RNA sequence: AUUUUACCAAUUAAGAAGAAUAUUAUAAUAAUGGGUGUCUUAUAUUUUAAAUAAAUAUUUAAAUUCCGUGUAGUAAAUUUAUUAU
RNA sequence: UAAUAUUUGUUUAAUGAAAAGUAUUUUAUUAUUAUAUUGUAUAGUAUUAUUAUAGUGUAUAGUUUUUUAAAAAUAUAAAAAAUAAAGUAUGAAUUAAUAUCAAAAUUUUAAUAAAAAUUAAAAAAUU
């Protein structure tokens, strides 16, 4: 009776956000690159995420105790068939592992390491490098001083993160 | 292997895994298998054409 | 129910004084002088100190 | 497609690495050949318009929303996926609204 | 004006056409007649206020509620002007310039890039610079040439990008008002210039341990070396 | 049939809740609304 | 029949004879599939149907193969490890350029003034502090760049540290490689208690308590002068009374005290020391100990002003079981709003706590009350343990 | 003062290897029943029969329960023919 | 609809169990008197359903998950008695053309007429 809740009118309609023809946003090409919730006013510190495996604890202290959830060791069908993947972790494979393809090796392969080669495309272009190592199966080249970018290497028992 | 290339830098020339294309359906085919000679194809790709 | 209800019955019971007890209600409370937590008075705590005098 | 442009689409779809290898630069045609230009924006100046170079002005726009977001007093934290309903929630917290931190606290705390 | 540019703002915003949107115009908020809706002389003064005000309050707006950004400060411009500088000329490149033109092509329209720009977003917080001079502080005052200079850019006292009008016939020109669009760019940074050398000496008048030392030997040497570049004295 | 959906719904906004969210319901309204506005204005104001 | 869609989720009644679907316990919705899969996710290994196939694949790029570094790359990777001594020459120069641009606080007038927030200072700040070993605040820091003494202060003692630094060696690095394989507080060491005072000074004026008394732990860490010594007792004594660690404060209260011989005559820490200590035992409820230990204080010290001000309030101030039981101070207060026990939660009939795991207040190995599992445990068959005829 | 009355509002550009050896028709050259994580044995592993069919045909006439039924070699082994990662 | 119904785990004689045709026993396990080989635990009815079907064989293993601080009416038993309704948590289903709604009366209009017209006098929430 002190506070004021007016109801708020979105719960009642929601209708779900437009979905895109041929993956095509039609203004890509006219607007900047700007993430949209930073236009839109929405900013954000942290981010905490229940679904993350760490905060799983909090996730379980803030339900009810009386809500049961069955099935905890065990499973009503199955699960010892094979069955196909979901469609998009499906592409996530696809996308992620290209080489498994057949014939994706380049035929009579000239790249071999110790030449100097100019980058064409991309990032670094026309800079010259000599090949430092070959990856045949994946088709890609290692070359001197050219894409050069951190890599973190994990604490341990005996060593920090570098 | 990814990650450790990555790190020692060493040259892969060989894929370190088996890659069995047919997800083991060869296997299902008969082993003196080949296929048949096709005379007279349709295409334009014998003809080596570099330029069009 | 014979029909949808449109925002506005559904923004009727808000009105009511028993929505407003039930749900949207401040606690009054103060300091438990013994143990500093925030107190409702007349709800007490399971300490030697605060069960004899109960503050 | 007598000229294929490497952004349109043929037997295709929006397939963004593959359809535009650079978002800094931009694709046209020209001759009769794929020319290859640098992208702009068109901002306002002196009540003409300016031809800027697209790439470094729309990170530098996130750039700035982002330090005006972050040098002001505040702090927001999100939390997703809470184990509770919509409504149930926002009725629970619509008593919190405009409250001190201690009340806000103190509130939760007590019921 | 209200919802889509600000004042200082650095974006080109429309607000008449909407050009970012991913959805054709359904359903518009702001609406006096129910003449509106196949003519809605939009355009007018009077009718574009009942529309634009009634836009939601973006990150740019900062709405009533919401805690808005200390924008005006010097001190938040001057970085701000600064942080310009690094985008369009790298570390490794500002290098290769101080020692001394041999330098790649690609190279090259990225110096050009970073005058052009800067050359636009002064033109942007001018507006706003010009309102702060006052209370703005020593390192900063500074900090407006260490910015220029680095972006690689000349101020007009009287390579420079600064000094020239860009081109267009005054009847061309777009004169509208509410739009913050300084036409004489080169006659208002240079009396900028002018007015943040004055009063910096009148702080390091005003400033007259070894920190205080230190401090005083190094910033005093700092003046005449940054100044000295953009061709001002004391 | 034309029922007119593409120019009244840009109207909405004129329109309390139920009517200016969903559309199918306002565009009914503002049918409504205009069809009787415009047989009283003939008739009888 | 049918009065709503065809899917496995969708809304209203359905029919086996006409909708057959499969027995599916949790299905995961149409959208961001929620918490609760993902609880059944993350504990028994899929989610509860398992029509769900598990792919983890995301992850053990993020975890396993991230790790993987192999024993020929990280036997030579420590070999590699940064400079500390130019570590530290970067972390405080950079970090003291980046002080001395923060601006300085404008003075409103019937309206107090935001400060500006130090957000691009927490960057050099946290490589400069375990670089050097120590946690410090950084609401000290902002409460020490607010005041322009204290401002003041921070700086040239930020300088000093510098200059000591970059022309002698670091002197708790020195003493950590003679320690494995002694002597007074040097230059450099000297500028870093007296910077790390500053700090938990400014951390005390904006009422964080716990946390100056936390920062100045380090700060006698790196002090081996007995004067020193003597001073962040002291401050740690005042630290802990304020935030309401009585037992720390009347531990570092007579510490301070002990130094009194070696301690030079122009120090005010000793009697400080005393008043630490005092201001404990009478904080505890045992004014007669800390009337005595005031007694002590006037004795050796004879008059001493704060000794004045607490003989007389102890003066004007004049059982066991009900001792120290008092909330006296506010600090205590505002860690009681925090880590308290409220109606419904964080009570000892939610989640009981054992050996860091957690238990529904049924299975509490502390408490056989009523509804307690323990109540119906049995004899199990070997003995009767209790007289009880009917239960148990 | 203990307190700034009750009521009254929308409609969102989309952050990203979370859409390609993708769907459908199209190839007139192969084809004893495809079955991988398979692997003695065959007393127990038989599918044949002159018809409208995995073979599918270039006109409006005549004539026939008068009223639902209708076109004959195009060249004789000649090039309309069951194709295919 | 729905701040809804449902659920709600504070005390066990379900002794036994071949007929279940699903459930990673990491080595479940003889010491045998016997030979090789093979195989031992919870899914019937869309459920961890009301609760199984049947053949063993036996009688003192208590053989150890059922919330709650008034009264109507419903359900049992003796209008008294026993049980259940403000509750924190979970959260369905029938229904849905509607505008903030449609209260009372009178006549009329092609068959109740929440359709007309006229007079009129229906506040909000909860049961
Ligand atoms: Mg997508
Ligand atoms: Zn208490």
């Amino acid at each position: 009776m002190y506070a004021r809740f007016r109801t708020r009118s979105k719960f009642y309609f929601r209708p779900a956000r437009p979905a895109l023809a041929y993956n095509v946003d039609p203004n890509v090409m006219r607007r900047p690159k700007v993430k949209r919730g930073l236009l839109k006013g929405t900013y954000s510190d942290e981010t905490v995420d229940l679904r993350d495996r760490e905060r799983l604890e909090l996730l379980e202290s803030m339900r009810h105790p009386r809500e049961r959830d069955f099935y905890q060791d065990h499973t009503y069908h199955n699960q010892w068939l094979r069955r196909d993947l979901e469609k998009h972790q499906k592409q996530q494979l696809a996308a992620r592992y290209k080489y498994f393809a057949p014939d994706f090796e380049i035929s009579p392969w000239i790249w071999y390491p110790g030449d100097i080669v100019e980058v064409v495309s991309g990032e670094g272009i026309g800079q010259r490098g000599t090949i430092i190592a070959v990856i045949k199966y994946k088709n890609e080249i290692v070359v001197q001083n050219i894409n050069v970018q951190d890599v973190v290497i994990p604490a341990s028992e005996s060593r920090p993160e570098q | 292997v990814d990650r450790e290339v990555l790190l020692t830098g060493k040259s892969v020339w060989e894929c370190p895994i088996h890659i069995d294309h047919t997800c083991g359906g060869s296997k299902t085919v008969p082993p003196h298998a080949k296929k048949p000679v096709r005379y007279m194809d349709a295409g334009i790709a014998n003809v080596g054409v570099t330029d069009i | 129910p014979k029909r949808k209800k449109n925002p506005m019955q559904l923004r009727r019971k808000v009105y009511g004084l028993h929505f407003k007890e039930k749900y949207l209600k401040m606690e009054e409370w103060y300091y438990c002088p013994l143990c500093a937590e925030p107190k409702k008075p007349g709800e007490w705590c399971r300490r030697e100190d605060c069960r004899q005098i109960k503050p | 497609p007598r000229i294929l442009l490497d952004r349109s689409l043929w037997k295709s779809l929006w397939i963004t690495k593959l359809q535009l290898p650079d978002i800094n630069r931009w694709e046209r045609v020209v001759n009769s050949r794929r020319v290859t230009e640098d992208r702009y924006a068109f901002v306002e100046e002196e009540g003409v318009m300016h031809k800027v170079n697209w790439g470094l002005y729309c990170e530098r726009l996130e750039t700035e929303l982002t330090v005006t977001q972050e040098r002001l007093p505040q702090h927001t934290l999100l939390m997703k996926a809470v184990p509770s309903s919509w409504k149930k929630l926002d009725i629970d917290i619509s008593v919190i609204r405009g409250l001190s931190l201690r009340e806000a606290m103190a509130q939760c705390k007590l019921s | 004006v209200y919802g889509g540019s600000g004042r200082g703002d650095l974006l080109y915003e429309n607000p008449d056409a909407r050009r970012h949107s991913g959805r054709a115009l359904g359903v518009l908020n702001g609406v006096r007649h129910s003449s509106q809706a196949t003519m809605p002389e939009s355009g007018q003064l009077y009718y574009r206020k009942l529309i634009l005000h009634s836009r939601p309050p973006n990150g740019s707006c900062a709405g009533l509620q919401r805690h808005c950004h200390d924008t005006c400060n010097w001190s938040y411009l001057i970085p701000s002007l600064h942080r310009c500088a690094e985008s369009a000329i790298s570390a490794k490149l500002w290098e290769k310039m101080c020692q001394l033109v041999n330098l790649t092509q690609y190279e090259r329209q990225r110096v050009r890039d970073g005058q052009n720009l800067y050359r636009y977003e002064v033109h942007q917080r001018l507006p706003l610079l010009e309102e702060s001079i006052g209370w703005a502080q020593l390192d900063d005052l500074l900090g407006w040439f260490r910015s220029a200079r680095r972006a690689w850019v000349r101020l007009p006292t009287s390579s420079s990008a600064m000094s020239c009008r860009l081109e267009g016939h005054a009847d061309s020109r777009d004169t509208t008002p509410g739009r913050n669009q300084v036409f004489d760019t080169p006659e208002r940074v240079e009396q900028l210039t002018e007015a943040t050398v004055h009063r910096i000496r009148e702080e390091l008048q005003r400033l007259n341990s070894a920190r205080r030392l230190a401090r005083d030997e190094e910033l005093s040497r700092c003046v005449e070396e940054e100044l000295g570049w953009h061709g001002v004295a004391l | 049939h034309y029922r007119a959906k593409l120019e009244l719904d840009r109207i909405r906004s004129m329109l309390r809740g139920r009517a200016r969210l969903e559309r199918k319901v306002g565009l009914k309204r503002l049918f409504f609304l205009m069809r009787t506005q415009t047989r009283y204005r003939v008739e009888q104001q | 029949y049918q009065r709503g869609g065809w899917s496995p989720g969708s809304k209203h009644q359905k029919h086996m004879t006409l909708n057959p679907t499969l027995y599916l316990y949790r299905f995961p919705g149409p959208h961001g599939p929620g918490p609760y899969t993902m609880k059944y996710w993350w504990t028994l290994g899929c989610f509860p149907t398992g029509m769900e196939v598990p792919f983890r694949l995301h992850e053990f790029l993020s975890t396993y193969q991230q790790e993987h570094v192999p024993v020929e790359v990280e036997e030579w990777l420590r070999c590699y490890i940064k400079d500390p001594l130019s570590e530290l020459v970067n972390a405080s120069n950079d970090f003291f350029k980046a002080v001395e641009v923060y601006p300085e606080v404008e003075s409103a007038r019937g309206y107090k003034t935001l400060q500006p927030s130090i957000a691009p200072l927490l960057v050099p700040m946290k490589k400069f502090e375990e670089q050097l070993g120590v946690k410090i605040s950084p609401v000290g820091l902002r409460s020490v760049l607010s005041n322009p003494v204290l401002k003041d202060r921070f700086l040239d003692d930020l300088f000093d540290y510098k200059s000591y630094v970059e022309k002698g060696g670091s002197t708790p690095h020195r003493r950590l490689a003679r320690s494995r394989f002694a002597e007074t507080t040097a230059d450099d060491e000297r500028s870093l208690i007296l910077l790390l005072t500053t700090i938990s000074e400014g951390c005390i004026n904006a009422g964080n308590y716990s946390d100056a008394a936390s920062v100045l732990a380090d700060a006698l860490m790196f002090c081996h002068d007995p004067d020193s010594q003597a001073t962040t007792h002291a401050n740690i004594s005042f630290a802990s009374l304020l935030n309401a660690d009585f037992k720390g404060a009347e531990y570092n209260g007579r510490e301070a005290a002990l130094l009194q011989p070696q301690v030079k005559p122009t120090s005010t820490a000793c009697a400080r020391g005393y008043v630490g200590w005092a201001a404990a035992a009478a904080y505890q409820d045992d004014f007669e100990k800390a009337e005595a230990i005031v007694k002590d204080g006037l004795t050796l010290y004879v008059g001493n002003e704060h000794l004045e001000k607490l003989a007389n309030k102890l003066q004007a101030l004049r059982p066991r079981s009900l001792r120290e039981s008092r909330s006296h101070l506010p600090s205590q207060q505002s860690r009681g709003l925090l880590s308290g026990s409220g109606k419904g939660f964080s009570n000892e009939f939610d989640w009981v706590e054992f050996k860091n795991k957690l238990y529904p207040s049924k299975m509490d190995p502390r408490n056989n009350e009523m509804g307690s599992v323990f109540r119906r445990v049995g004899d199990l068959g070997s003995f009767i343990s209790t007289s009880r005829s009917m239960e148990r």
